[PDB]
């Protein structure tokens, strides 16, 4: 499990509680929720393992956002605004979609003002219908100056100095993250590190370490779903996926004011609790380190994922069509290495 | 060259490209 | 089969007959059977397809060649002499054998002088034995002057034209080749273009394409019989190599004065007939041509050959132990390609 | 270059090096 429901200050009760979770077949164990000025909290970052830090203030100024705040304050720009009929935003690169135009995708992307995000949210709410949206937009220049002042009040004090201590390369985006309740992202892991700063409402985050590649059957790597996990969670098939049945999960559920550190290469599976109203969340990702320059063996798990990409792309390119990955790799080891 | 060519690192993320 | 075993001039009978050559599970198709002016022959050659060139002269002074000759005038150079308790003279690497410590070798290297080799060769006649000798010995400087001679008259008109014409690269070497009678090379492919000069007795060689891998099941690049085949052809396991029920080959008997082309990449099998008496060989080994300036797509089987052979090379020095290969793989493809 | 790279024939035979 998580650990016990935090219980709020002011005897205010259990912020969550377990009815609010959706059921899985793997067990977990909780990740530490620490404060940020605790040792161990500094030693699971520079290991490259994740913590739950409960006072870095990294998005006080944005504690305060609701729809009503944002929407008078964020500006007129395009947000990207998922729609689906299923409770699981599946993760998909539209621009991979010409190599499998046999995949359906079942989340689609509409662009719209944050007033037309905030009236169609509000047209579901009162007709009952099943729809869900999520909002998933990288913050940039249209915001209007009271997000800009927030933003210029998050902790770049405490951010900065993790990035250089851990060597990482640049900040290349802040994800702002509005879901409806029950909404689920896929297992997936990022090829950058992450920490992800939980705003408004609550959500549960899995965290698989990069040695359960083997357990968690990512799409291959041309696929437009490249990086997310292919079992299905909610029924997963043990005869094409019979190393899922050996995963063991790192599970947590954040709250506002709460940061993830997502490290680099995590598998990591997020939904908003059940009946617990909409979440906000902005993540900060940054570049990882780069190849270090004597190699040690034997390799991490991240180096050989590294590796298994790297052959992937290679042999796309070199075969000419990317169809023609799976075949080769088949004909190289059976037989030979199986 | 090559062992560092395979442990290359990519930077994708759970962000649509325009 | 090969076809009708061809008639000796003056009425001397059938060269050999079907009794000498060993029972196979496969299917054979002859190999062309040509003359050296034929337009079909060089259209063969040109398009990497095997032919058995009849009229080349390629080594008409070494058809004179018996053990009393190359022993009076071979010198006094060491040569390379394998023996095996076996029949077949399944190639290895010696250097390659430190990645596998588990493979024990069935056959084994002995330098002697060539008066060494016939006397050995004389010792198992009478005395019975079982013991196998194939001298395999690259042709040098230190061979007397009678051999500097015949080599000089070898026709380097005609297969310096070839070379030419094809655009290969240098002649790396030429392999000395005298076996026993029933002896046999199993089936492997070889990374240069060879003219296999049939010079006393007669060799059954059966070949097949370079999009037979499949069926064929090379071992791993890193193991000391890289190129060989892993499939035993006196007893197959199908359940291990199951599309070796598939494989198909291109047969032909080469005698005195024949000389087979045996393409790049061409798997071949080599048996000297059953109770056909020693058998002299001299090949010659040219570089291809190299990479092309200009990709043509989908990729020619030898093309991707070359790819996987490359892949398992990269890996290989990537992961820092060829060990690690195999599962690399297999974690790639294990429920992702499969 | 990767594609070139990859397309590298050796010149490997069935004959021991020393
Ligand atoms: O932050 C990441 O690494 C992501 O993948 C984002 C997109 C799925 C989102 C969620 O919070 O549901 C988070
Ligand atoms: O000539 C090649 O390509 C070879 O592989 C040589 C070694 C096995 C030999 C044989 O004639 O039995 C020929
Ligand atoms: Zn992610
Ligand atoms: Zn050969």
């Amino acid at each position: 499990g998580s650990g016990e429901p935090r219980e709020e200050a002011g005897a205010l009760g259990p912020a969550w509680d377990e009815s609010q979770l959706r059921s899985y077949s793997f067990p977990t164990r909780p990740i530490p929720r620490l404060s940020q000025s605790d040792p161990r909290a500094e030693e699971l970052i520079e290991n490259e393992e994740p913590v739950v830090l409960t006072d870095t203030n990294l998005v006080y100024p944005a504690l305060k956002w609701d729809l009503e705040y944002l929407q008078e304050n964020i500006g007129n720009g395009d947000f990207s605004v998922y729609s689906a009929s299923t409770h699981k935003f599946l993760y998909y690169d539209e621009k991979k979609m010409a190599n499998f135009q046999n995949f359906k995708p079942r989340s689609n992307r509409e662009e719209m003002k944050f007033h037309e995000f905030v009236e169609k949210l509000q047209d579901i709410q009162q007709r009952g219908g099943e729809e869900r949206l999520y909002l998933q937009q990288t913050l940039n220049d249209t915001v209007g100056r009271k997000i800009v002042m927030d933003f210029l009040g998050f902790n770049w004090n405490w951010i900065n100095k993790q990035q250089g201590k851990r060597g990482w390369g640049q900040l290349t985006s802040n994800l702002l993250l509005i879901g409806m309740e029950g909404n689920v992202t896929p297992a997936h892991y990022d090829e950058q590190q992450n920490f992800f700063a939980q705003i408004k409402g609550y959500k549960r985050c899995i965290l698989f370490p990069p040695d359960q590649f083997e357990c968690l059957y990512p799409y291959p790597v041309h696929h437009p779903c490249d990086r997310q996990s292919q079992v299905d969670f909610d029924n997963p098939d043990y005869e094409r996926f019979p190393n899922f049945q050996n995963v063991v999960g790192y599970e947590t559920v954040v709250g506002p004011g709460d940061v993830l550190y997502i490290p680099m290469y995590w598998w990591h599976h997020i939904e908003s609790l059940l009946n617990g109203g909409i979440t906000i969340t902005v993540n900060f990702w940054y570049k990882g380190a780069p190849t270090p320059k004597r190699i040690e063996y034997p390799l991490k798990a991240h180096q050989k994922v590294a590796i298994m990409r790297n052959i992937e792309k290679m042999l796309g390119e070199a075969l000419g069509n990317p169809q023609e990955v799976g075949p080769l790799l088949n004909t190289m080891i059976k037989g030979r290495y199986n | 060259e090559v062992v560092k060519l395979l442990l290359e690192a990519g930077a994708d993320v759970n962000a649509q490209d325009k």
